[PDB]
């Protein structure tokens, strides 16, 4: 019975309310994202609870600009909040500099926002881990954040249920050199490793990032591609 | 037991762990097996399908399949038939751990 | 006054009349059993002016 | 009893005990008695001292040309509501260029003391106001409470052992309405001489009388226009 | 429990102010005596070290040309009240070309003796003795942390004030003189102090209507002490 | 680790050779045993520090 | 009450946290200071050199003006804040009043800032105790000390930090009215005080003086060695 | 016992969050600098050396802060971004004010005052 | 578990927070049932009333709150949260109409209400408005819509929709009923709504207890049915 | 009708402690020129048994030096011993802030 | 012991001294007056006498006198004299372990870090400073 | 054990007829006959709990 | 509630069945059980007893 709340350190350890938010992230819906040579592939795992829900209303894959994709693994109600913050911030950058914002500067400022919520002492942290990507100046990128304010840079990663198992498959399956199609193939493979047995044109939801810009794929080509891709 | 806060300064150790093996629990594909074995103890009319509720996220850990079997078959013993309906599955999914449920489906 | 204080008042009427060596009880000694402050104390009093 | 600390908490019997504790803090003041005739309103209080040599802590204080208050309880809140009272008096005396009716002033007092009884961060005011005034319809004797449930009466009495005073007020409230100032004031101190234990007598220096009249401005008196008020008495019936 | 300035008691009362009235008692003593000839006042310094320079310890400070003071207990709450009291009498002289009388001074102090509030800070820990000469002659005044301000004819504060009041009520009456009250005060002092009475322990402060300036005795106090 | 998780990896690599059928104990068998008795402790997105 | 927080009185009338923030001062390094009649002198002990750094930045004696000097004990960060604000305050006094700054004014400022810092809501009290030595008005030497309560308190000699009772007991057993200064008895008195330090290692001694017209003079640990030598010579002459 | 918040003191008197921030330092990446004239160097340990990163940042612990100063870092990572931005902004405001580079000791004391502002206040 | 006694909005171990999943049955203290259905170019709300009193009125027990001229809603849970949420919805729809010049689509309104509930959830020291809201409306190029807003701030929206007390059973009937691919010719919708509530609650009652709110792409105005035509539909499904 | 009075007492007031000062001053070897009310101020909460301890401790100081005529300073340092230097160790004082 | 020690069987002149380290397990029936009058603690000593106790414990050995015990004297904040005993003897034991008459300062390091389990008196503090 | 007085049957109680019949099916049956349980082949159940005010 | 959820798993105890506070017919029937050995007359207002009880 301690820590409680956000203003004071432990006797020796860490920030238990951030560790619990990370556990709530790890208890979330799975996702996978892979940086290839020319593009970046994002893929989530979106199961409706009943047969009643519609798949055209809520969207996991969400663009920040015309060339910057972003998925998560956590809670949509906080996700939309920090999405809207990132929207307004990226449009403020484009007001200041009249140039589309680079992804490193996005990740700096979004990390500053999340860090400002981790400061004391009445607000809770986000239960949201991001996977940010974009194609700025030829070389595409991939940046994962976390509730603690930190950030990383990945070649391919995963987040959600069985991220450890999916990551051990990613270490074996993926490599340095692929194209976007082979990236989607290995991405649906590593998401199909951990998802339920019935995977359709609606249970997944996939957006890509070519150098020609962000592209959020449709259920038509998603159903064409995952119609027993291997 | 369930709670694991009792040892490993001495059970699972460098050197002591020669066959001291950690044992978690089974994945999906196992509830189907329990549904195959314990419902083979009853008579199984000839056609009341069974994968229709593994697709429900029941999570009913692997004793209470027999609780479903007991309450369901003996509810058919209120009719004293040995032959099984799908109504046994609804009455053993609204008299068993239908409490928590189902949902919550927020926050993932 | 509860019955506790009923007993307290009548025995204090005995005792107050037992002070001065009166021959029997006296009405003012009953009243000073009652003016044994109705067992409500003290006060210091300080700030109540 | 672990719910019995703050103003915000409703009790599981619904009685917020901070209000009850403020009432009990009011019950430990000095005795005071206010009562009105048809034409004159008189409030009489009792003084005390810290020691023999020191002077007595005063209770009747002036407010306005036709308003005067008695008091019991805390003195910081007393002077706080005094300054607010004088302020609201000179506010309407500035704006409307009329003397205030008493009822709207005491409604403003209740609305003033409402906020420290509902939000968190202020205490209820330990206060013992007995207000005498003159609107167009004659004298008024109001009383307050720390629960801001102000009352109108014809004769009240608050403070320590003030209940025998209330019995006297019961057995003379029919007689109060007809008389002029002098026997009215001596009915007031024929309440105060029963607000005291019987083994000591009310002297000059410990009593205070404030009269406001329909043509008479509010005036406090101390020992010298009270030496006329203290004669005209007999002893208590021993 | 009671823990906090914003909670009463089941029987009264604070319980923060009461702990302040307790916190008075640890301070050094002081004795002021009203006489119609004028107000005299005395204090004990309780000098600890020979390095402790005696004229730097303030007990009697100067508010006005005819208004003195003495402090108690905590030092710095007294410093706050003295600073503000000095400022406000000067404001009175500003808007009225006259001297703020001592009752008006102490009402002006006890307007915020209890303005204690941390939201919407703590209660002060000092007892004050006020002497001065208004138009009604001399005045001697005593306040407390709770703002319950009263006039006193000869008040004693702080440590050992019980026997100070008792032996003070033994000797005092209304038609005393000045020097008799001075030596009667320092008799009570060297019955309630612990060290030998000498030139450095105590200090006097006397104000007269014809001697409004210099409410102090400086080493003629030696001559006063050696007359006992 | 404290002394002989060496022996844990050796034994569980022998167990992997036991479930399978081999007589040569290669390095990948030991590395699978490392994956058995070296994972948990694991768990990143926690470097912070 | 309890040892939580600064706003509550004790059941017997104390403030626990002023007394408890005095303990960090009571368990800090020692620094003494005396006044001669024309030259003032003070200094700190426990140089505590860890064999591998510089120490010109860790100086515990600084100045605000050309007339006044500093010292402290307790923890050093609160000393850094108070000194930073004190420089500003001394200069702001120089802004309006065109005098050289009197020592009594800046000590009243330090104690007033310290107390209004202690009164407020949840601000931790400054656990220091400064020594403020200067000679301005007709070259009159003064030295005042502070407290976490905020009580400026004028002395003639002083001892703070660890075991300050023993050190002040030596100044008690020395402190002669004669003579005078005479800047030689004052130098030798500093030598006797630093010899009376809690350790008196001979190399951890750091002393700086002011002759009431000059600026601060940092000494050299060879002159102090001859001072220790003549102290040992007088100790042999006692026998 | 006397834990609850960063303020107030412990009964000896020590501090709680100061030592516990130090014990939060102790489990982090190792840095050092060396004694050299005509140059100075830094050393740093790579946390998270896993094979699926990018290393495209050129700097994870070093922060080239003004022009002629860099800084390593150790401890909780994301507080340091708040600190490095603010430190760069302090030195840059100095350069704006004087058009002379910052002489580094008032820079260090500025950051120490920034940290000390959260050591004193509460909570 | 807790342990932590879940008093404020923090994260507990493994891994949830308990305040919102206590707020999810503040709906369940309402004692009330709501069903929404979208089949075709219409949309139907149905909700009963629990009036035991003859002294109580019948017009002002209405839960169907006409948000705007093309958007309706129904509320369950406690009444004060519901009505305050409704005035927030009206105010923000009017804000849309002022700022952007045209009628708000029902999606953005649910997004804005969800965001308000999330801000009420993100910052503490406010109760998280324990009521659930179902919206309906017609949009051009999308037909009709049915949406649900959570107290947590999780909006969603879908074909056959139900929230309240007994809606695990209602969604069980709507899985067992919206699985056959027939069209829904508006009396199919009204009949399935009345009979789904009539099988969940199993009452088969007067036309004076349920309230029916409809919207159709022939008159896009929100419309509340009358006792006569409610009786007409009820005897039209009476075989 | 058996045990019906319940005589009350508690800690003495101040003058009770002066009377106990009289009592345990007269029954041992002190000097008859000293006062006690200052010592009575120094005992806000104490017992007459602890007044016996105070008088025997002033006797301990009167053993230390060869004293059969107890000064005021003997009882001064006796009370200073008992209530401030033996209440627990010595160091609840050692700050001014007050005087 | 209670009924015999300071019961009856008249006391007179029989000196009895009892000694402990801790006081928690003491029945207060024996702590009360009549039976035991004076209560006497002992402070772990100041450094001003640590210099003498370290000197005298090192008074009867050979030692390379360049080394400074003031490190050891200032270091351990709650030293007893058994600490000083074991230090001043065990440093000579570490030196004479390899037959050296005089002791190096890192033999004092080894000695003190044997004697105290985890010699943890540096920061905290360490950083007064 | 043998302090137990036998009572009247369930004619004293009522309004729990569902609980009477169903709890009878979970208590009384396998000692009347345990082999309808063995006609279907299922092991009989074990126990229940009563609760409320 | 305070029973450990290791005991709430079926097989050990099959189901937790609830006995409620009675309804109108329940109160009436158990009342007429209790109305038995009574020297009553034609006066027994059953509905007032059951409805005025809650």
């Amino acid at each position: 019975g301690y820590s409680f709340s956000l203003t004071t350190f432990s006797p020796s350890g860490k920030l238990v309310q951030i560790e619990y938010a990370l556990a709530a992230v790890a208890g979330g819906a799975p996702s996978v994202g892979i940086k290839a040579a020319n593009g970046v592939v994002l893929a989530t795992e979106k199961k409706q609870k009943s047969i009643l829900y519609d798949e055209r209303s809520v969207h996991k894959v969400e663009p920040i600009t015309k060339h910057i994709g972003l998925v998560y693994s956590g809670m949509g109600p906080d996700y939309r909040v920090l999405v809207h913050r990132a929207r307004k911030l990226a449009q403020q950058y484009y007001l200041v500099y009249q140039e589309p914002i680079p992804t490193a500067q996005l990740v700096q400022r979004v990390a500053s926002v999340m860090q400002e919520y981790t400061q004391s002492g009445g607000v809770r942290p986000f239960g949201v881990s991001l996977l940010i990507c974009g194609w700025n100046e030829g070389r595409p990128y991939l940046f994962q954040s976390d509730p603690s304010g930190a950030y990383f840079a990945w070649k391919a990663t995963a987040m959600g249920k069985n991220y450890v198992n999916g990551k051990t498959f990613l270490e074996k399956r993926y490599n340095e050199d692929l194209e976007l199609e082979d990236a989607i193939h290995t991405a649906i493979l590593t998401l199909k490793e951990s998802f339920e047995g019935q995977m359709t044109e609606d249970n997944i939801e996939v957006g890509i990032c070519n150098e020609a810009g962000f592209r959020r794929l449709t259920p038509t080509e998603v159903k064409d591609y995952l119609a027993a891709i291997a | 037991t369930n709670r694991a806060d009792t040892l490993d300064p001495a059970l699972l150790r460098p050197g002591r762990l020669d066959r001291k093996i950690e044992f978690p629990l089974p994945d999906r594909r196992q509830k189907r097996l329990i549904f195959s074995t314990i419902t083979s103890k009853m008579n199984l009319s000839e056609e009341v399908d069974l994968e229709d509720y593994v697709a429900r996220p029941d999570k009913i850990s692997g004793a209470d399949i027999n609780s479903i079997c007991q309450e369901s078959g003996m509810l058919a013993v209120r009719e004293n038939r040995y032959i099984v309906l799908a109504k046994d599955f609804e009455k053993a999914y609204k008299t068993v751990i239908k409490k928590d449920e189902q949902e919550h489906e927020f926050y993932k | 006054f509860n019955g506790a204080q009923c007993k307290a008042v009548c025995v204090e009427a005995g005792m107050i009349a037992l002070r001065r060596g009166a021959t029997e009880l006296t009405h003012e000694d009953y009243m000073e059993g009652i003016l044994e402050v109705q067992a409500k104390k003290k006060a210091n009093l300080q700030y109540y002016a | 009893n672990q719910y019995d600390n703050d103003v915000t908490v409703w009790s599981p019997q619904g009685r917020i005990h901070q209000i009850e504790y403020a009432m009990e803090a009011v019950k430990q003041g000095s005795a005071t008695v206010g009562l009105k005739s048809k034409t004159h309103a008189v409030l009489v209080a009792l003084k005390r001292a810290q020691s023999e040599l020191a002077a007595h802590q005063k209770k009747i204080l002036h407010v306005d040309n036709h308003i005067g208050i008695s008091i019991a309880g805390l003195t910081a809140d007393a002077r706080l509501l005094c300054n607010f009272m004088r302020q609201e008096c000179l506010d309407s005396r500035f704006v409307f260029d009329r003397p205030l009716p008493v009822s709207r002033l005491v409604s403003l007092i209740g609305s003033k003391t409402q906020i420290p009884t509902q939000r968190y961060g202020r205490r209820p005011y330990g206060v013992g106001l007995l207000i005498a005034g003159y609107d167009d319809m004659g004298p008024h004797i109001f009383q307050t409470c720390p629960s801001a449930n102000y009352f109108d009466c014809r004769a009240m009495s608050i403070g320590a052992r003030s209940q025998s005073a209330r019995t006297y007020l019961e057995r003379h409230m029919s007689e109060f309405m007809e008389c002029n100032l002098n026997e009215l004031v001596k009915h007031g101190l024929r309440a105060l001489r029963e607000t005291l234990p019987a083994e000591q007598d009310l002297t000059t220096k410990n009593v205070s009388i404030g009269i406001v009249g329909k043509d008479l401005e509010f005036t406090i008196y101390d020992d010298d226009d009270v030496s006329p008020f203290l004669e005209g008495l007999e002893e208590r019936p021993q | 429990y009671d823990r906090g300035v914003n909670t009463f008691s089941p029987e009264g009362r604070l319980f923060q102010v009461e702990y302040a009235i307790e916190a008075i008692k640890l301070g050094s003593t002081a004795i002021g005596i009203q006489t119609s000839e004028g107000v005299c006042l005395a204090v004990e310094k309780r000098i600890t070290s020979p390095l402790m320079e005696p004229s730097s310890i303030e007990k009697i400070v100067e508010i006005d040309a005819h208004i003195g003071c003495a402090m108690s207990g905590l030092i710095a709450d007294a410093k706050t009240l003295i600073d503000k009291a000095r400022v406000e009498t000067q404001n009175h002289w500003f808007t009225y070309n006259e001297t703020m009388t001592v009752e008006s001074v102490t009402q002006a102090v006890s307007n915020l003796a209890l303005q204690f509030g941390e939201e919407d800070s703590r209660p002060f820990g000092v007892a004050l003795l006020f002497g001065g000469v208004d138009e009604k002659g001399p005045q001697l005044f005593h306040m407390d942390p709770s703002g319950t301000f009263v006039q006193c004819d000869a008040r004693a504060i702080g440590s050992a004030s019980e026997g100070a009041q008792s032996s003070l009520q033994e000797v005092y009456h209304k038609s005393m003189t000045l020097k008799e009250a001075i030596k009667s005060s320092l008799i009570i002092l060297k019955q309630v102090m612990e060290e030998k009475l000498n030139a450095t322990n105590i200090e006097l402060a006397t104000v007269q209507p014809g001697q409004n300036f210099h409410m102090f005795t400086k080493e003629e106090l030696e001559e006063v002490i050696k007359d006992i | 680790a404290s002394g002989a998780e060496v022996k844990g990896v050796c034994t569980e690599a022998g167990m992997y050779a036991l479930r399978e059928r081999r007589v040569h104990v290669t390095q990948e068998d030991f590395e699978m045993a490392v994956a058995k008795v070296m994972q948990k402790d694991s768990e990143k997105n926690m470097s912070i520090k | 009450s309890y040892d939580r927080a600064i706003t509550v009185f004790s059941p017997d009338g104390h403030l626990f946290q002023v007394e408890y923030a005095q303990e960090a001062v009571k368990k800090g390094s020692t620094a003494v200071g005396v006044r001669g009649r024309d030259i003032v002198v003070l200094g700190v002990e426990k140089k505590s050199v860890a064999k591998l750094q510089d120490e010109r930045t860790v100086r515990k004696i600084c100045a605000l003006d050309d007339n006044v000097c500093m010292a402290f004990a307790g923890l050093t960060a609160d000393a850094r804040i108070v000194i930073n604000r004190a420089r500003v305050e001394c200069q702001s006094h120089r802004l309006t009043v065109e005098d050289p700054v009197t020592v009594e004014y800046i000590t009243r400022y330090i104690a007033s800032l310290k107390q209004r810092y202690t009164q407020s809501n949840g601000r931790r009290p400054f656990g220091i105790s400064a020594l403020i030595v200067g000679f301005d008005f007709d070259g009159t030497p003064r030295l005042y000390q502070t407290d976490p309560s905020g009580t400026y308190h004028a002395w003639k000699a002083n001892a703070i930090g660890r075991g300050a009772k023993s050190v002040r007991e030596f100044l008690e057993k020395n402190y002669t009215d004669e003579a005078i200064e005479t800047d030689d008895l004052t130098i030798k008195l500093v030598i006797k005080a630093l010899l009376e330090v809690v350790q008196s290692g001979g190399k951890n001694i750091e002393l700086a003086v002011m002759r009431r017209d000059q600026s601060l003079k940092i000494l050299n640990p060879e002159e102090i060695e001859k001072y220790v030598a003549e102290i040992e010579k007088e100790k042999e002459e006692n026998e | 016992r006397y834990d609850s918040r960063t303020t107030i003191f412990s009964p000896e008197g020590r501090l709680y969050q100061v030592e516990y921030a130090m014990e939060a330092i102790g489990h982090a990446g190792t840095c050092l600098g060396i004694l050299a004239n005509d140059g100075v160097l830094l050393a740093a340990e790579r946390r998270n050396i896993h094979k699926l990163l990018d290393e495209v940042f050129f700097s994870e612990k070093i922060y080239k802060l003004n022009e002629d100063m860099a800084c390593s870092v150790a401890g909780i990572t994301s507080d340091a971004n708040v600190l490095t931005n603010e430190l760069r902004l302090i030195a840059q405001r100095y350069l704006l004010q004087y058009q002379e580079p910052i002489p580094c000791e008032q820079l260090v004391t500025a950051l120490c005052d920034i940290k000390q502002a959260y050591t004193q206040f509460g909570g | 578990s807790a342990g932590f006694d879940r008093h404020i909005t923090i994260f507990s171990p493994e891994g949830r927070l308990y305040q919102v999943e206590y707020a999810f049955k503040a709906i369940n203290q309402g004692g009330l049932t709501s069903v929404a259905v979208r089949g075709k170019d219409c949309a139907v709300i149905v909700t009963q009333k629990k009036v035991p009193d003859k002294l109580l009125d019948s017009s002002t027990v209405t839960h169907l709150f006409k948000i705007t001229e093309n958007i309706g809603c129904v509320m369950t849970g406690m009444t004060a949260d519901s009505r305050s949420q409704v005035q927030r919805a009206r105010y923000e729809a009017a804000n849309w109409k002022y700022k952007y010049g045209y009628e708000i689509p029902v999606d953005m309104l649910c997004k804005r209400i969800a965001d308000i509930s999330q801000v009420y959830t993100q910052n503490a020291e406010m109760r998280p408005l324990g009521c659930c809201m179902i919206l309906i409306g017609i949009d051009e190029e999308q037909g009709p819509q049915v949406y649900k807003c959570d107290p947590a701030g999780y909006y969603c929206g879908f074909k056959a929709t139900a929230a309240g007390v007994k809606q695990t059973e209602s969604t069980s009937f709507l899985e067992k009923k919206v699985k056959k691919k027939f069209d829904w010719t508006f009396e199919q919708t009204v009949e399935t709504a009345i009979t789904c509530l009539s099988t969940v609650l199993s009452i088969d009652f007067k036309p004076s207890e349920i309230e029916v709110g409809v919207v159709t792409v022939e008159n896009p105005k929100f419309r509340i049915l009358t006792e006569a035509e409610i009786d007409a539909h009820l005897v039209a499904l009476a075989e | 009708g058996r045990l019906d009075r319940k005589i009350e007492f508690s800690l003495p007031d101040l003058e009770g402690r002066t009377h106990i000062f009289k009592i345990h001053a007269r029954s041992m070897s002190v000097e008859r020129d000293i006062r006690f009310e200052l010592l009575a101020r120094l005992c806000p909460n104490s017992t007459g048994a602890e007044i016996r301890s105070v008088c025997t401790e002033a006797g301990m100081f009167a053993i230390r030096a060869r004293r059969k005529i107890a000064t005021e300073k003997d009882f001064l340092e006796a009370v200073n011993k008992v209530i401030k230097s033996y209440a627990k160790f010595s160091a609840t004082p050692r700050y001014m802030t007050y005087n | 012991l209670l009924n015999q020690l300071d019961g009856f069987d008249s006391r007179g002149d029989v000196k009895v001294i009892m000694a402990t380290n801790r006081i928690e397990t003491l029945d207060p029936a024996l702590i009360r007056p009549g039976r035991i009058d004076r209560k006497i603690e002992f402070p772990l000593p100041d450094e001003k006498t640590k210099k003498r106790i370290f000197q005298i414990h090192t008074s009867r050995m050979t030692l390379a006198d360049d080394v400074t015990l003031d490190d050891l004297i200032m270091a351990k904040d709650d030293l007893s004299g058994a600490d000083i005993k074991a230090i001043c003897t065990e440093a000579g034991l570490m030196a004479l372990r390899e037959r050296r008459m005089k002791v190096t300062n890192e033999d004092f390091k080894k000695s003190k870090e044997n004697v105290l389990y985890k010699k943890q008196e540096g920061t905290p503090e360490g950083l007064y400073l | 054990s043998h302090e137990d007085p036998g009572n009247v049957s369930y004619s004293e109680i009522g309004g729990l007829s569902e609980q009477i019949r169903e709890l009878r099916e979970v208590i009384e049956l396998p000692l009347t006959n345990p082999e309808l349980f063995q006609r279907v082949g299922i092991i009989p159940p074990k126990g229940c709990l009563l609760y409320g005010p | 509630d305070t029973l450990d959820p290791a005991l709430l798993r079926p097989g050990r105890l099959d189901r937790k069945i609830h006995i409620d506070l009675p309804n109108e017919q329940a109160r009436l029937d158990i009342l007429k059980i209790h109305a038995g050995p009574i020297t009553k007359h034609g006066e027994i207002d059953y509905e007032a007893i059951v409805k005025l009880s809650d």
